[PDB]
């Protein structure tokens, strides 16, 4: 069996010194009825 | 610069752009660059970085899709071109050289030459009566 414990993300990018990139992620649905 | 003499390089991590440089050094100093005698012999002498030559080599290597093993971990800086100008007649002599596969001792940590050397030359003419055939 497998269940998700946690997640994180990483972006190969360049960013301005004090640029706060703004984006968001969301889950639509998941298998196994969690 | 690959020039064999450095430039100032800086970041100012305040704005989004940050980097700046100053090319303080235009040429490597302490190279005997003109020879003359007051009789009328005089020369212009020219000199170039091994890293620059290797960049040319690497450009061709990847144009061939070949693999870079020109193992020479140091930008030595070396003779490239010279002109000898006759002060009297105003004619002159052009001679130039190139070289490839700069070479190094990975155990003794020492120079091992070049795989290939090349020379070219023509006069320059006060004269179209002389077509050069270089």
């Amino acid at each position: 069996q497998r269940r998700i414990k946690s997640v994180s993300v990483s972006l190969p990018m360049l960013v301005g010194p004090y640029e706060d990139v703004c984006a968001q992620l969301t889950q639509t649905s998941s298998s196994y009825s969690t | 610069q690959g020039l064999g003499i450095a430039s100032l390089v800086m970041t100012v991590p305040h704005m989004s752009p940050t980097h700046w440089r100053c090319d303080l050094a235009l040429n490597k100093p302490w190279l005997l660059n003109v020879m003359n005698n007051n009789r009328g012999a005089e020369t212009c002498l020219f000199y170039r970085s091994s890293a620059q030559f290797w960049l040319d080599e690497k450009q061709l290597v990847e144009a061939a899709g070949q693999q870079p093993e020109c193992h020479l971990p140091f930008p030595m800086h070396l003779h490239w071109r010279s002109e000898i100008f006759d002060e009297i007649t105003g004619n002159r002599l052009t001679q130039e050289q190139e070289y490839a596969h700069g070479s190094w001792d990975g155990q003794e940590r020492e120079f091992r030459g070049f795989g290939r050397l090349i020379q070219r030359d023509t006069d320059g003419f006060a004269q179209v009566d002389i077509p050069t055939h270089p």
